[PDB]
């Protein structure tokens, strides 16, 4: 699940019990790793680990 | 805005992306804890 | 990406497509293309079932 | 802070609606009214969702706690699979063919819907009934000898000291509290029932699971026999009554009249102050009012994404343990009427419907229809106005805030019919 404020994800220290993760339906996880990958790499390479 | 375009027998969406700075400041003063401040800008939180 | 994703209908045979909105301030530049509702699965709600 | 407008200074107002669950259809698309998310911004020109992103500022320098002034709204019926209300087990004879009887626990169940106290009652005999019209009737045993059955008369006013029969040759018509008579070797069980608390039976201790009642436990509370009435020109007396019309026999312990009289039928309201209040029944369990919402259980509320963690309470993503902000009392109430036609009406309902259901048996005095109570108690769904404490809110309160509705078991309440809540943020103290 990403920018999907159902099952929004959680990660914060159980002392401080504020969640660092905020998100917004707004937002598009999902395609920015995409072309994120396509700027790093050679996209055309595969690699089971990551499918 | 007003695009025009090529019709299609079927239902379509117009797919925007108004490019904006998404940037966020993680702050760990203690021993777990974890103090995140974001802000988009321009779009805030929505448009109204 | 950084940018915000919006996402507006486009009836069958469409041809012209408006869209009202308004920036206070000054953002980075505008991005686009086109894509098929039935291709397109209604996120923000943990299913779709259409 | 509005993120944008501008700012307001003391005393500002966050709505939190259930009227704008629809227009977030991307949320609540899975969830009615229990546990949906809402947009507390309303600014009125942004069409329905929106402002997901953006958050109501507070400052660092000093720390809100507004008021909490909700409107809740149920329309729970009297009866359902939820509050378990619907079922509740009774072990009734199952066969009985050349003195090779058996008793086996049978779970029941009762349709959704139907009210009142009275209609009820009826019903948990109905579902008697229908057992015995599947399996029952059809292996061995009678229509005599039909294991439990709910009344609501006393039956031991017409009873004399001396003869030891019910002298009048009827049980007195005239209800006064609902109980459970049972046969040789049957019970109920109400573990797992709340219907227990709505005939007014409760044990004096609670807190101990397994509310099992059976014939055994209801010793010194016999059902005085009848007189034969038909019989009286001078002698006779000490003969109880057997048989009757279509031939019923009461179910006798013995031929003899002394200690013996009596029948086979337990009675709950004898053995409680009628018994022994040593060894009796009168020593477990206790004699309350009906009460037909089964209990003043009180609902949890909590809104994680504003409100500061109560205390002790912890952060964590789940509907079973979300931090309660206050409680209060089910929109459940008792409304008290008064029907003087009750008894009367019963002669006359028996022929405004077509067919006698509950009133199988008209002509046996203790497998009739239980008299009916007067001053009838429904249920009525009151929109509560409560008045919450003040509670503390966070540094940066959100977009889309989440209103829950926990229940007494920590779990969603899908008979919310409407759920809104005004908030009147203010200054505390400063750091």
């Amino acid at each position: 699940y990403y920018n999907s404020g159902g099952n929004l994800g959680v990660l914060a220290g159980q002392s401080s019990q504020l969640n660092a993760v905020v998100d917004l339906q707004d937002r598009n996880t999902e395609l920015s790793y995409q072309m994120l990958l396509a700027n790093t790499t050679d996209r055309s390479r595969y690699f089971s680990m990551w499918n | 805005m007003t695009f025009e375009m090529d019709p299609i027998n079927e239902p379509t969406l117009l797919y925007v992306l108004f490019e904006v700075f998404d940037v966020a400041r993680v702050h760990q003063p203690h021993r777990g804890v974890i103090e995140v401040v974001y802000l988009r800008t321009p779009f805030s939180a929505g448009n109204a | 990406l950084s940018a915000a994703n919006m996402l507006y209908p486009i009836p069958p045979n469409a041809t012209q497509l408006p869209i009202p909105s308004r920036n206070w301030a000054a953002f980075r530049g505008w991005s686009l293309t086109r894509l098929k509702q039935r291709e397109t699965p209604a996120l923000g709600s943990p299913f779709d079932p259409y | 802070r509005y993120s944008m407008l501008p700012p307001l200074y003391d005393t500002t107002k966050i709505y939190l609606i259930d009227n704008k669950s629809s227009d977030i259809q991307t949320l609540n698309y899975q969830n009615d009214h229990s546990d949906y998310l809402t947009t507390i911004v309303q600014n009125s020109d942004f069409t329905p969702l929106e402002a997901s992103n953006h958050s109501i500022e507070l400052d660092e320098r000093s720390r809100w706690g507004g008021n909490l002034k909700t409107i809740l709204y149920t329309n729970l019926p009297n009866i359902t699979q939820h509050m378990f209300s619907n079922s509740f087990r009774v072990k009734m004879m199952a066969s009985k063919k050349d003195g090779v009887p058996q008793y086996e626990w049978f779970p029941l169940r009762l349709p959704e819907g139907n009210f009142s106290e009275t209609m009820v009652i009826d019903l948990m005999n109905n579902a008697i009934v229908e057992l015995y019209l599947a399996l029952g009737r059809q292996e061995g045993v009678k229509e005599e000898d039909i294991g439990v059955k709910i009344d609501t008369r006393n039956f031991s006013l017409g009873y004399d000291p001396q003869t030891q029969l019910v002298t009048p040759g009827v049980y007195t018509n005239e209800a006064m509290h609902a109980d459970i008579v049972l046969l040789p070797g049957c019970a109920i069980d109400f573990t797992h029932s709340r219907l227990n608390n709505l005939l007014g039976i409760r044990k004096r201790f609670p807190y101990q699971e397994g509310f099992v009642i059976s014939y055994e436990d209801l010793k010194g509370g016999n059902i005085p026999a009848l007189m034969d009435v038909e019989e009286f020109n001078k002698s006779k007396t000490v003969r109880a009554l057997r048989e009757d019309p279509k031939g019923r026999s009461y179910h006798v312990g013995e031929d003899p009249e002394a200690r013996e009289n009596e029948t086979a039928y337990r009675s709950w309201y004898l053995a409680y102050n009628y018994g022994d209040p040593e060894k009796g029944v009168r020593a477990t369990t206790l004699l309350t009012t009906g009460d037909v919402t089964c209990g003043v259980e009180q609902i949890y509320w909590s809104l994680p994404d504003m409100a500061l963690d109560p205390v002790t309470f912890k952060a964590s993503l789940k509907t079973s343990n979300y931090p309660v902000v206050g409680t209060e009392l089910l929109p459940l109430v008792p409304r008290s009427f008064y029907n003087a036609q009750a008894v009367y009406s019963q002669w006359i309902q028996e022929k405004t419907n077509q067919t006698h259901v509950f009133n199988r048996f008209p002509e046996n005095q203790i497998l009739v229809r239980p008299p009916a109570p007067t001053i009838t108690s429904i249920s009525e769904n009151k929109p509560s106005l409560t008045d919450h404490g003040i509670v503390p809110l966070r540094n940066r309160l959100g977009g889309v805030q989440r209103v829950t509705l926990t229940d007494a078991r920590r779990r969603s309440c899908p008979y919310v019919y409407k759920s809104l809540g005004i908030v009147t943020p203010q200054v505390l103290s400063s750091r």
